[PDB]
């Protein structure tokens, strides 16, 4: 398996496991991944947290 | 009358820096040209095989039969004809402005200059609608020369409430990505356009605006933008 | 009239114009009584339409730019030279309209230190030595090199004259069009109304 890529396509592409909020906002494990991606090499966890909390 | 072409230091011109930084003379010079052109060559697909296509055209001597069909048609003008018809205009005719283009031009002015450039630079607008007024021979300069001139004027000087809602725009994107993060032109139109929390012309006015002022860098012909500072 | 606010620089030229008072003391000593006045900013905005009204309304005023030193000498046809004289000699109890002062020489500016403060000239040439009263009040303009004003510093480092030169003005204005679109609508109009 490609157990690496697995993962990764799964935290970004969760239409391809998973089948009234529910509907709308996707998991947060595999939304903060997208931050993740965009974020630095070192992080500043206040920045982050603030970024995640603007795309809720 | 002085048509200038001049060779920007270090070769290309970097974005990243001030016009003037890219120069090397006196300042002064730059109030002195009513127009400047940073025209930019970025690599690009379907543009250069048009472009490729054009080319190959002259060379096969195609072009000397299109030209003079298209002459033939009208579109296209002798540069005999043109010459003898420039001659003409400016021996005969000597337009002047209309309330209703200055009146605009002061309108639009004030907005750049609230914005930010000098008086002088409005000034410099009036010839381009002389200069269309005169190439028509209308008696009087014409608001509709003002639009085309403004657009020139922007496309030319600016290479390098609503306001309001730009820097919200700024203020809300300094929040959704902190210095060094990375992100692409289409994610925005997505999470911040398609969820219409902000209009498509703010967003790109705000990414223009963002750049001159430092904080962020578009890169890769908007495939990947980057906050360079605060 | 031209001018629209401005009412401290418009006070200075006319506190300039009138002047002080000079003395003279036992000991054989003089003291200086007139003043000077320089302007700083932005190259276009109101700096040439201020020096324009001041030198064509005084009655002594004299126009410099950057022979002035008046101790260089002009010779005849036949060979002999007399010596020319220079603005800051000329405009004795007068005025010196300066503009493009920032693009004066060093050779200027060493001269005029003992202009705007001893009010004399100690000429000293090859065969030539002289001393020449240069009663003289002083207005000046002067432009950063950017264009633009960073108003946040002194003129020290936006232009860069030495420290003693620019001691030797009593008054000093920097001016920059800050843009009031409603304010700068009202004096643009007398504008349009030329257009």
């Amino acid at each position: 398996p490609s157990y690496k890529s697995n993962i990764e396509d799964n935290l970004l592409s969760w239409e391809q496991v998973l089948p009234d909020l529910d509907k709308i906002m996707a998991p947060v494990l595999g939304q903060l991944f997208k931050l993740y991606r965009e974020a630095n090499m070192t992080i500043n966890i206040y920045d982050f947290y603030i970024a995640f909390r603007e795309t809720l | 009358s002085v048509l200038a072409a001049a060779n920007p230091i270090y070769g290309r011109y970097d974005d990243l820096k001030s016009p003037g930084d890219n120069i090397d003379f006196q300042t002064t010079i730059l109030s002195a040209f009513d127009m400047i052109f940073i025209v930019k060559d970025d690599h690009n697909e379907e543009r250069d095989i048009s472009i490729a296509n054009h080319v190959i055209n002259i060379h096969t001597g195609n072009a000397n039969a299109m030209q003079n069909q298209q002459e033939e048609n009208g579109s296209e003008i002798s540069i005999e004809k043109m010459k003898r018809y420039i001659t003409y205009c400016r021996l005969k005719c000597a337009p002047r402005l209309s309330p209703q283009a200055a009146e605009k031009l002061s309108s639009n002015f004030v907005t750049i200059r609230k914005q930010l450039i000098t008086i002088r630079q409005l000034e410099a607008i009036i010839r381009i609608t002389e200069s269309l007024a005169k190439l028509e021979l209308s008696p009087i300069a014409q608001e509709r020369h003002v639009d085309e001139a403004i657009r020139l004027f922007q496309a030319s000087t600016m290479d390098a409430t609503s306001l309001s809602e730009i820097r919200r725009f700024e203020q809300e994107l300094k929040r959704r990505l902190p210095i060094g993060w990375s992100t692409s032109y289409q994610t925005l139109r997505r999470e911040f356009v398609d969820t219409h929390r902000f209009s498509q012309l703010a967003l790109d006015k705000a990414l223009y605006a963002l750049e001159k002022h430092e904080t962020i860098q578009l890169r890769h012909q908007g495939q990947n933008i980057y906050r360079s500072g605060v | 009239p031209s001018i629209y606010g401005h009412d401290h620089i418009k006070k200075a030229i006319l506190l300039m114009l009138m002047g002080g008072v000079e003395k003279n003391l036992e000991n054989g000593s003089h003291l200086r009584g007139d003043i000077n006045i320089l302007m700083v900013g932005d190259p276009s905005t109101a700096k040439s339409q201020l020096l324009r009204f001041v030198l064509n309304t005084a009655s002594l005023a004299i126009a410099t730019t950057g022979g002035l030193t008046a101790a260089v000498t002009t010779d005849r046809e036949t060979g002999e030279r007399r010596l020319e004289a220079g603005a800051m000699v000329l405009a004795d109890r007068g005025v010196v309209c300066i503009d493009e002062f920032d693009k004066m020489t060093d050779v200027d500016r060493v001269a005029i230190h003992e202009v705007m403060e001893q009010q004399t000239v100690t000429i000293a040439k090859a065969g030539i030595h002289t001393t020449l009263n240069a009663r003289c009040s002083v207005i000046a303009a002067a432009n950063p090199v950017f264009g633009q004003y960073d108003v946040n510093r002194d003129p020290h480092q936006n232009i860069a004259l030495p420290d003693s030169l620019l001691s030797r003005f009593d008054l000093l204005f920097v001016v920059t069009d800050d843009i009031n679109e409603i304010r700068d609508r009202s004096i643009s109009e007398h504008v349009l109304r030329t257009h």
